């Protein structure tokens, strides 16, 4: 079919509970995963652990960081490519640090035997007595030749219970013990007429310009990885176009294989909730003058008549790149937005301050300048609320939520951890995409009486609405619906609050 | 390996401890389970 | 230290005048010119008439034709490649045809020596008696595998009078006399390991498989000519497109060091008198559906909306791409045509029919389907007329002629022999290139008044008005420009015809 | 050379005399002066 996707982790060396709770976690993240979508983190696994799931992991698109491991061995084995879509620490693409125990004994063995390009980025291997055999490896293949410079490599191991390479291994360079292990080379060792990856040393045996790993014939189709876009069974620069130009013609002549623009992907369609454009991409945003509205049920982008209407970019990209939270800091830049271009973020941290980002506290009063908002592009996530509210007054007015970027990639509305009483979105209407969990908001009270069904575009969306107060509670103290509204559901306790 | 950081940190992690990695000299943190992210800001959200 | 480059023609087997006329027009076409967008087509050139300026040529998009020659020697030595774009016959990317005289003299040498690659078409030689050292060529090494049957070639000789190939060619192969015309092979003796051509026997000698004709090393970059497109120095498959689609933004990123599209080549701004399409192609004529404008200091081919309820391509073009003009049958598709992607060619055949065609008369009344018709990309020729219409009304609307296409690659606008009065042009402000001229017309009048500088958009744009009415004849009847109007002349006896 | 156009072709030429050519096995037309075209139905 296609192939198996998650989502990856950004959290560096940060320890998630326990060695026990980590390493779940990590399982839970990875457990048949092909391609990483975000940086595959290896951390803290312990002595004797199995991590034979990580055999089905084929390419990461961000980086891949094995730090702080003392198990014996990371089987890595179909790992083909790191494509370095972001990097560790501003430089690496391939961080391997301090796998050892307070013995000196640790990481031995880590077999990335189909470790064979990476398109951007250098590498850094740092106090790993235990390894064995990566110091042969010729990084001149896999890396590019533009990041030489930058790579920080010394390998210093006293254990020594490293084995030699295979004598078949060429130059002395595997990753292992078995002639399996021994490198393959795609690159250094190619005839002078390949541009690309190759098969072998003679000039037949060039791979297509758009192979990233190599390949195991000459055409397109014959890639082991896409350098850029996957296009069915095929690697391409571009994504076929809508329309070619005819000469003769003299007019613009349809495609059949013209396809969309959706990721690393070529697709028949883009999805409802993502912008499509006229030359044929699917986008999250419009650019510059265009402004977003849909011609007919697909939401298309078209210029502003006149200069366009103030957009309000959100918490995570653009200037609020790494901001954590609407702060004290940078709530005045969403005055009178009537439109969130991104996503919104309310956590703890906002009400307290928070010193090592030099934000001080926000006046809850402050939030009152988000009743403008209508609409929200991404995701709201809210964990933290004004203590002295009971519901989420300044989002009384939000009516549609587009889910194009989704928290954990999973959920476009998480509301978790408040002492509200009620939601409170009566204007909601719509949640286009991506999933829905309210749970540990101990005193909400009429979560489960809306029909979550009713507002969502896309066949999977799923609830989760747990460990509120439960129902008997509600039910006891007066928290139902109103009696005037019956039917549907209510977002709180009044008249107004009740559905349609 | 891991090392007890200095107070001054105290307020770094927003679900968690910090923590102090040697070779790395730079602070990190253990996030009680159920969060995650570098400073553990972030509720892991479950099925 | 760019290329030159020409449009090529389309006339195939028409003469334009006489030798001299014909000689003269192939000649300024061909000066020069080092790859030639259209096709290269050579006729009737006369024995004594030197043909050197075709040495100069390198590459040909379309198809090269050399038929009717009498003259001695065609030295199209550096043509390397002929692409292929288009056919003569449907069939042929090189057709060189009964280049004979009658006394039996004729195309004696034709040494081209670099041409090393057709990728589409095959090949005809008919009726060249007195050309000889051709015989000894194998194709397979020029023209594409796929095309080796429809290639058909005869070769004759009379009188031997040709010499031996020199033996350093290959089995006694070679275009002239000398080394210099032996026949170079950069395909069929190529190893096994080669994916396509070679500059020699040894896998070493293997060309990068974007190179074309051949290499003079191992790099895609050392290509002779590229195959499908070369970017400033390295042959590639497209040019880079001027945006992209970013993966893990979902957005469009402006994509420095994308280019256009010109001819077999990818370059960062249109060459001049050729505008930029939104798909990345760079034209000259904005055939797409779209219609042409200057947006941000470049012209923009942008789509028929607002001012254009449609666009129409012109005569002897797809729709009517063998209509000898504009005629009862196919005038109906010219409705609501705002613009015309080419040229308009009115003839006497349109009001007298043509049965060899089916074609009945032309009933004047449909000429009013023009008056849409705003914008000309090519030139229009008026050769006939409906004698009691007085001026030309139907294009009271046409504003600007692109001049493009040149009648003969050299006019752009064009009345003669009509028996109007007044032209009546009266919404035309602009003629971008050509020549005008406006002949015949023993009735008009108000055509010396215009002050054509204005009008006109290049150099050495000339005017020929001639043979019309006298100015003084007109001026005693009392035709003349109103007296409202001024310096700038008049279209025709009334104020709304007023410049 | 030049061989007759046919009676078929009697109303081919605009503005020229037909011949025939036996080498490209079709009809052309000498343009009578001043003009030209494939059927000579072109001014100069
Ligand atoms: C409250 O909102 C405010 C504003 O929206 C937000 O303040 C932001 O803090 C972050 C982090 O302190 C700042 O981002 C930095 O920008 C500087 C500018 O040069 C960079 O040098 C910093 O680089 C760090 O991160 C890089 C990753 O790209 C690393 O390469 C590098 O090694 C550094 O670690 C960093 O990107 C940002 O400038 C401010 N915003 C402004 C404009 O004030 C604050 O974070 C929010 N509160 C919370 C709870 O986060
Ligand atoms: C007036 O307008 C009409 C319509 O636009 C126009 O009629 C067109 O005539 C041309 C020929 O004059 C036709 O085009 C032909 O299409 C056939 C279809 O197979 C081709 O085979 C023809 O090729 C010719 O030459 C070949 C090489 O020798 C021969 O093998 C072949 O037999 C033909 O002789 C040629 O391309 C066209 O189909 C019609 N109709 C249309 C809609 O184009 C007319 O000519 C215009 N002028 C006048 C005065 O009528
Ligand atoms: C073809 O181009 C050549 C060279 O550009 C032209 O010859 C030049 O003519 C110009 C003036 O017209 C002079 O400035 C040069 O001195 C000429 N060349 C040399 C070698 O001196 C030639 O005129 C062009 N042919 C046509 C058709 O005009
Ligand atoms: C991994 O997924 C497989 C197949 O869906 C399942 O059988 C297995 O229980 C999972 N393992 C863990 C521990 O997640
Ligand atoms: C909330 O109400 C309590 C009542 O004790 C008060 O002390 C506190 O200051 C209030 N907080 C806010 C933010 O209004
Ligand atoms: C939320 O509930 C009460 C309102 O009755 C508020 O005063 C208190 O500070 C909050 N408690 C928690 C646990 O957030
Ligand atoms: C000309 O070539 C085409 C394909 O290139 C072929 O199908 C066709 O039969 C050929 N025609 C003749 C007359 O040989």
């Amino acid at each position: 079919e296609e192939k198996k996707v998650c989502q990856g982790t950004s959290n560096k060396l940060t320890q998630l509970g326990t060695f026990e709770d980590h390493f779940l976690s990590l399982q839970r993240m990875f457990n048949n995963c092909e391609v990483v979508l975000g940086n595959l983190e290896i951390t803290y696994v312990q002595r004797n652990y199995d991590l034979s799931f990580l055999k089905t992991i084929q390419e990461v698109a961000g980086y891949v960081l094995i730090a702080l491991n003392t198990v014996e061995r990371i089987p890595l084995e179909n790992l083909q490519i790191i494509r370095g879509n972001m990097y560790y620490e501003n430089s690496y693409a391939l961080a391997v640090l301090s796998n050892y125990d307070a013995n000196k004994t640790g990481l031995k063995e880590l077999p990335m035997r189909n470790l064979q390009e990476i398109l951007h980025g250098a590498v850094r291997f740092s106090n790993n007595p235990a390894l064995c055999n990566v110091e042969s490896i010729q990084w001149r293949d896999i890396v590019s030749s533009d990041f030489l410079s930058n790579m920080s490599m010394d390998f210093q191991n006293h254990l020594g219970s490293c084995q030699k390479c295979d004598p078949s291994c060429p130059n002395g360079s595997c990753w292992g013990a078995g002639e399996e292990n021994c490198q393959k080379l795609t690159k250094i060792i190619c005839a002078q007429q390949c541009s690309g990856r190759c098969r072998g040393k003679s000039p037949s045996d060039c791979c297509h310009n758009q192979c990233a790993a190599g390949c195991t014939g000459p055409r397109e189709s014959d890639c082991l990885v896409c350098r850029k876009f996957r296009d069915e069974a095929t690697c391409k620069d571009t994504c076929p176009p809508l329309m070619l130009y005819n000469p003769t013609t003299y007019q613009m002549d349809v495609n059949p294989e013209g396809k969309y623009s959706f990721g690393a992907t070529c697709v028949k369609k883009c999805p409802r909730n993502y912008v499509v454009t006229d030359h044929g991409s699917c986008v999250r945003a419009c650019g510059a003058d265009s402004y977003e509205m849909e011609e007919d049920g697909v939401r298309k982008c078209k210029k502003c008549e006149g200069p366009c209407r103030k957009v309000c970019n959100g918490i995570g990209i653009g200037e609020f790149k790494d901001s954590l939270s609407i702060n004290a800091t940078n709530i005045k830049h969403f005055k009178n937005c009537t439109s969130i271009s991104g996503d919104l973020h309310i956590l703890p941290v906002a009400f307290r301050g928070d010193s090592f980002t030099h934000t001080p506290p926000l006046d809850p009063q402050e939030l009152d300048i988000l009743k403008t908002v209508k609409e929200i592009t991404g995701f709201l996530l809210i964990q933290a609320w004004p203590e002295n509210r009971t519901d989420l007054h300044a989002f009384e007015n939000l009516e549609i939520i587009r889910g194009r970027t989704k928290q954990h990639g999973q959920f476009s509305l998480a509301v978790v951890s408040l002492n509200i009483t009620s939601l409170g979105l009566r204007s909601l209407k719509e949640i286009s995409d991506g999933d829905v969990i309210i749970s540990g908001n101990k005193n909400l009270c009429y979560a489960n009486t809306i029909n979550w069904k009713k507002l969502f575009g896309t066949s999977g969306q799923k609830t989760k609405i747990i460990s509120n107060r439960g129902e008997n509670s509600c039910k006891a103290t007066g928290q139902v619906c109103h009696a005037l509204c019956s039917p549907e559901g209510c977002w709180g306790p009044e008249p107004r609050d009740c559905v349609s | 390996s891991i090392t007890k950081c200095s107070s001054d940190m105290n307020g770094y992690c927003l679900h968690g401890q910090c923590i102090y990695l040697v070779d790395m000299s730079q602070n990190y943190c253990r996030c009680e389970v159920g969060y995650t992210g570098v400073r553990c800001e972030h509720f892991f959200l479950t099925v």
